[PDB]
């Protein structure tokens, strides 16, 4: 069938000091895909990791093609945009909706950790939504393998986004990968339920973080969060990563299992 | 603007 390999770039999804992401529409089928375009003037690694991803809550990678210095990565298109845009500033969103998004985020993280990959930059701006509002973890530009041949590798690279980063990355030379992503998911949960981030960074020098450690939950954003999810956040946002709740136990949490949301 | 697959 002629022309089936032609795609028109019709809209800029994102542009930044890293390249751009365009919505591409197939000339013949009208199928929509996102195309990440990068001027190679790192890539090999993101591609390698993207090839391993096959799960309903992680953006699928279709393949790539290069022409000289430009690489074109074809990725599953999420027409609903960023989860960040469903969060109302200083309000959050309805708790049942947050719970459903949180269940999908955990499914995607469990999947990644199961294949030994840590994302390292989980935040609402990197969690996309498809046309049925299904969450999809995206942008594996900072991702890395933390388990290979059944052997865990401790991480030491400081990366991520400060408000979402776990305390051990700012205080320890090496740390386990999984609790770091779990922490980030807790901050995303806070944002979805309060419409605001709890601190600029989790350091003792940050007053908001000291208050949390001092359990002053009468202050924002905690005072906007119901007791059930707040009890889960008390288990996730724990400073010692060895004492922090693991995903298998988050799955047993009371709020996590409470019926709240009707099906579509 | 276009690209091939």
């Amino acid at each position: 069938v002629p022309f089936v390999e032609d795609w028109d770039l019709v809209q800029t999804l994102g542009e930044g000091a890293y390249g751009e992401v365009q919505l591409a529409v197939n000339r013949v089928t009208e199928e929509a895909v996102a195309v990440k375009i990068v001027d190679m003037k790192n890539i090999k690694k993101e591609i390698c990791i993207n090839k391993m991803l096959n799960h309903e809550n992680v953006v699928k990678f279709y393949g790539h093609r290069r022409e000289g210095n430009i690489q074109y990565l074809f990725l599953e298109y999420c027409s609903g945009g960023e989860l960040f845009d469903r969060i109302e500033p200083d309000i959050g969103m309805p708790e049942p909706d947050a719970q459903r998004f949180f269940h999908q985020l955990m499914a995607g993280v469990v999947y990644l950790h199961g294949i030994g990959i840590t994302h390292r930059d989980i935040k609402p701006e990197n969690l996309l939504l498809d046309e049925r509002d299904n969450l999809k973890i995206s942008d594996f530009g900072l991702a890395t393998v933390f388990r290979y041949n059944n052997r865990e590798r401790l991480l030491n690279k400081m990366c991520g986004t400060l408000p979402y980063v776990a305390p051990e990355l700012l205080k320890r030379r090496e740390f386990h990968a999984e609790p770091v992503d779990v922490w980030s998911c807790g901050i995303v949960l806070t944002a979805m339920l309060a419409g605001e981030l709890p601190w600029d960074q989790p350091s003792d020098s940050c007053q908001e973080y000291s208050d949390w450690k001092e359990k002053k939950t009468y202050l924002n954003p905690w005072k906007k969060i119901d007791s059930a999810p707040l009890a889960l956040l008390h288990k996730i946002l724990v400073e010692n990563p060895s004492a922090r709740i693991t995903i298998p136990d988050i799955k047993k949490d009371r709020w996590y299992n409470k019926p709240l949301k009707k099906g579509a | 603007a276009s690209v091939s697959a």
